[PDB]
């Protein structure tokens, strides 16, 4: 039913290497060229990729910033209330960033904020202008 | 196999079925009840066993019936019909046996046999055995034909056949018992030395051989499973197919490198897009720092909008620092993936030149077996006789294979030095016209009832004809002769004054330099008592070494021996012999092969006899007068000595049945 | 057709 294992033989293939005299030598040069083609294409992205490596010298260690550790509180100092309103205008609904900006309020205290002070801060409006960007 | 059933196997017969030949002789039984067939089958097997168990004495009908048991020794016409069939077709009482009932003095009918080669002798011994007047006409000054046996002093070396292919069902097994032939086995350990004379290591040696046997099966798959058996009208040869399989294996090695490196490229491109995000992000990060610093440079206490900018900037700076860290996470993997593929590549080449050169020796051996270059061998049929292989070690004949034919020639009328030039066969008999090979003017005429022709196929194929048939052989016969292949191999005999090779190694190779010279002195045999080394020239090289003096050939032989064993251990050989089969005019070749465009069917055509036309128009169809025997006629066991022998026995029964009358079919 |  099937060849020896490892040997490759195929109706499509066999016809293509018999179709004429040097139809053998032909097909084995479109593959020797296909090979060199793809082989220097490697040294040339291997070359490009080397440049981009040089530009990342040092990574971002100098531009990094220390982590902030601060115990998450419950009351809303009027300071923190105002950081909130300005945060809702630059971050839309990304509560994660909004909690990160404040740094002391639960992503859910943030959600709670949205409904409690909803009236006295007009976030719908504020939010509607966040959408204007 | 053992018992009565071993006799059926040893006689090339199914122990539990009636063969087609037997049905024709015994239609009553094979069309009859299953019980009768089993009785017959036993009586057949049991008689074979008797003859086999002691083949130096005739097995008479009496001796047989004696030693059967009832119920089998009850029906005595069934035992008589079985014994007579057996004896007629050379299944019992063939070869060299002591006659219990001396052949009657008055002969019946007359038969000329052309050639005292083994097949000729076989039929001739059997025809005389049947009480017929048998004369053999031999062109040479010796019997044996292709079984030659160089003899000078203590040296003995056959230049023709030299191996007995295993006694398991081999008529030669019987003849060996019948005639003492020193039989030695052949250890199959053969090491192959390279062109430089350095022994090939087991690694390559075992590797290539496995790949060779792997390429062979590949052709058999091209032949039977893809029906790749015809190309631009010409039928496909084995050589052709082996090339289309080595090409397709070299193609595959490339397709395999392409789609591997093409994983590298794709992988490297993935990296290219990743480093472009990472360098454009270290830019947003560098710029963002300039802003958070600057925004932190506004010392407190500040308005709540100024404080928002510092915290917000420090956050998008923490956001973009999460991103850039997730991307040098992804960068790590890709960097390691590349390092994998780069140092884990696939096979670079299908076959090294040194490896393939070794392979070309394995193709030399295959051109040895079939005595012809592989381009010629029919792809579909070259191995059609492979089902009928005997079982057992292959052997050699230490005293020379010449003794068998000579023994058979004992008691036969052999006219040596007698070159048949015209065979003339007519509705009323035949006359054979021969000359004397020494002074050719001196002409001979032989009249006879039937001519059995064991002319070598190469003789039959000579253009212009070396033997004229009158009337001409019919087209169905001469087309068969053209189509069939008759090839060539030669041997060189090297006689030294001392063993300087490995004495526990019967045969050792030499690897050629080219594909074109793969056959040229590619194999050597220590086979004999004396210090004799045998060199084989096969393939395309056989036909070309015949144009080169013996010294030039012995020259090359020494050279290759020399490098293989040192230049101070290989002395000049005392006596040297070279054959030239395709040059010999009585062989024009070594033996036959299934050539492309031929089939096994041609081997049967060769064996059909020729029935001549009626002399007086209106007369009834005559008797067949011209018969054929020999290596190229036995389709199931060709190119061999046993095949020849079987062909000879075959025609003797066929000829006898015709002129003596088969009274065993009633 | 394949020897030894």
């Amino acid at each position: 039913r099937k060849p020896p294992k490892g040997m490759f033989l195929s109706q499509e293939d066999v016809e293509a290497v018999s179709a004429n005299a040097t139809a053998a030598t032909t097909v084995l040069r479109q593959l020797d060229m296909e090979l060199v083609s793809v082989k220097r294409q490697i040294q040339n992205i291997k070359q490009t990729n080397s440049a981009l490596k040089e530009k990342l010298d040092g990574g971002i260690e100098p531009y990094r910033l220390p982590e902030v550790i601060q115990k998450c509180n419950a009351r809303w100092t009027t300071e923190e209330q105002l950081l909130a309103v300005q945060a809702i205008r630059k971050y839309g609904r990304d509560f994660q960033a909004i909690s990160d900006v404040i740094g002391n309020k639960s992503v859910v205290q943030v959600k709670n904020f949205f409904v409690n002070y909803r009236r006295r801060f007009n976030i719908d409006e504020v939010l509607q202008e966040w959408e204007a960007e | 196999p053992s018992g009565v059933e071993g006799a059926a196997f040893q006689s090339r017969l199914p122990h539990d079925r009636m063969t087609s030949q037997e049905a024709a002789c015994f239609p009553d039984i094979i069309s009859g009840p299953q019980q009768t067939q089993k009785v017959f089958l036993f009586i057949r097997n049991r008689t074979l066993q008797l003859w086999l168990d002691n083949p130096k004495i005739q097995l008479t009908f009496e001796a047989t019936l004696q030693q059967l048991e009832a119920p089998y020794n009850s029906d005595t016409v069934l035992v008589h019909r079985v014994h007579s069939y057996l004896e007629r077709h050379g299944l019992i009482n063939f070869g060299i046996y002591k006659r219990i009932k001396p052949l009657p003095t008055k002969k019946t009918g007359k038969v000329i046999i052309i050639g005292s080669g083994v097949s000729g002798l076989a039929a001739a011994r059997q025809l005389q055995s049947f009480g017929m007047d048998v004369t053999l006409l031999e062109a040479r000054d010796r019997v044996g034909g292709r079984v030659a046996t160089f003899r000078k002093g203590n040296y003995v070396a056959d230049l023709g056949a030299m191996v007995v292919t295993g006694l398991g069902g081999n008529p030669m097994a019987v003849v060996s018992k019948q005639v003492n032939m020193e039989l030695a086995k052949i250890k199959q350990k053969c090491p192959l030395y390279e062109a430089n004379g350095q022994a090939v290591p087991k690694e390559k040696d075992e590797m290539v051989e496995q790949e060779f046997n792997r390429l062979l099966e590949a052709t058999s798959y091209l032949s039977h499973q893809l029906d790749f058996n015809v190309l631009n009208n010409k039928p496909v040869s084995l050589g052709q197919a082996l090339e289309v399989v080595i090409q397709l294996q070299e193609k595959h090695v490339k397709d395999e490198q392409i789609e591997h490196w093409k994983k590298i490229v794709k992988t490297q491109e993935e990296l290219k897009e990743l480093l472009n995000k990472m360098v454009n992000l270290k830019e947003k990060i560098k710029e963002l720092h300039q802003q958070y610093k600057e925004a932190s440079e506004v010392k407190p206490p500040r308005d709540i909008t100024a404080e928002f900018l510092v915290k917000s900037k420090h956050r998008d700076l923490t956001a973009l620092c999460k991103e850039y860290d997730e991307l040098a996470e992804t960068q790590g993997k890709l960097e390691e993936k590349l390092q994998e593929l780069e140092a884990n590549p696939p096979s670079d080449v299908y076959l090294s030149s040194r490896d393939r050169q070794i392979l070309d020796w394995h193709f030399a051996n295959l051109e040895f077996a079939n005595a012809t270059p592989l381009s010629t061998l029919s792809l579909k049929h070259w191995d059609q006789d492979d089902d009928f292989e005997f079982t057992g070690s292959h052997l050699t004949v230490r005293n020379g294979y010449s003794c068998v034919p000579v023994a058979l020639a004992e008691g036969l009328d052999i006219k040596l030095n007698t070159a048949v030039r015209q065979v003339r066969y007519t509705a009323s008999g035949c006359e054979v016209i021969a000359v004397n090979t020494r002074s050719t003017s001196q002409t001979f005429i032989y009249k006879c009832d039937a001519v059995l022709c064991t002319l070598p196929l190469g003789v039959l194929k000579q253009q212009p004809p070396a033997v004229q048939f009158v009337p001409p052989l019919p087209e169905w016969k001469t087309s068969a002769v053209q189509r069939m292949g008759f090839g060539n191999l030669n041997k060189v005999v090297l006689c030294f004054d001392r063993v300087f090779w490995d004495p526990s190694v019967n045969l050792f190779g030499h690897v050629g330099s080219t594909t074109a010279s793969r056959g040229e002195l590619f194999l050597f045999w220590n086979l004999y008592k004396a210090p004799i080394l045998l060199a084989l020239v096969a393939g395309e090289a056989a036909g070309i070494m015949e144009n080169i003096s013996d010294d030039v050939i012995v020259g090359r032989c020494l050279a290759i021996l020399k490098g293989i064993f040192g230049s101070s251990a290989v002395p000049q050989p005392k006596e040297t012999v070279v054959s030239r089969w395709r040059a010999d005019p009585w062989a024009r070749g070594s033996y036959s092969y299934v050539a492309a465009g031929s089939s096994g069917n041609d081997y049967d055509l060769m064996a059909q006899p020729i029935t001549p036309g009626p002399s007086i128009p209106g007369a009834p169809q005559p008797i067949p007068r011209l018969f054929f025997a020999g290596e190229h006629t036995i389709r199931n066991y060709p190119a061999t000595v046993h095949g020849a022998l079987l062909s000879g026995l075959r025609e003797a029964g066929r000829i006898a049945d015709q002129f003596l009358g088969a009274m065993y079919t009633l | 057709p394949r020897s030894f």
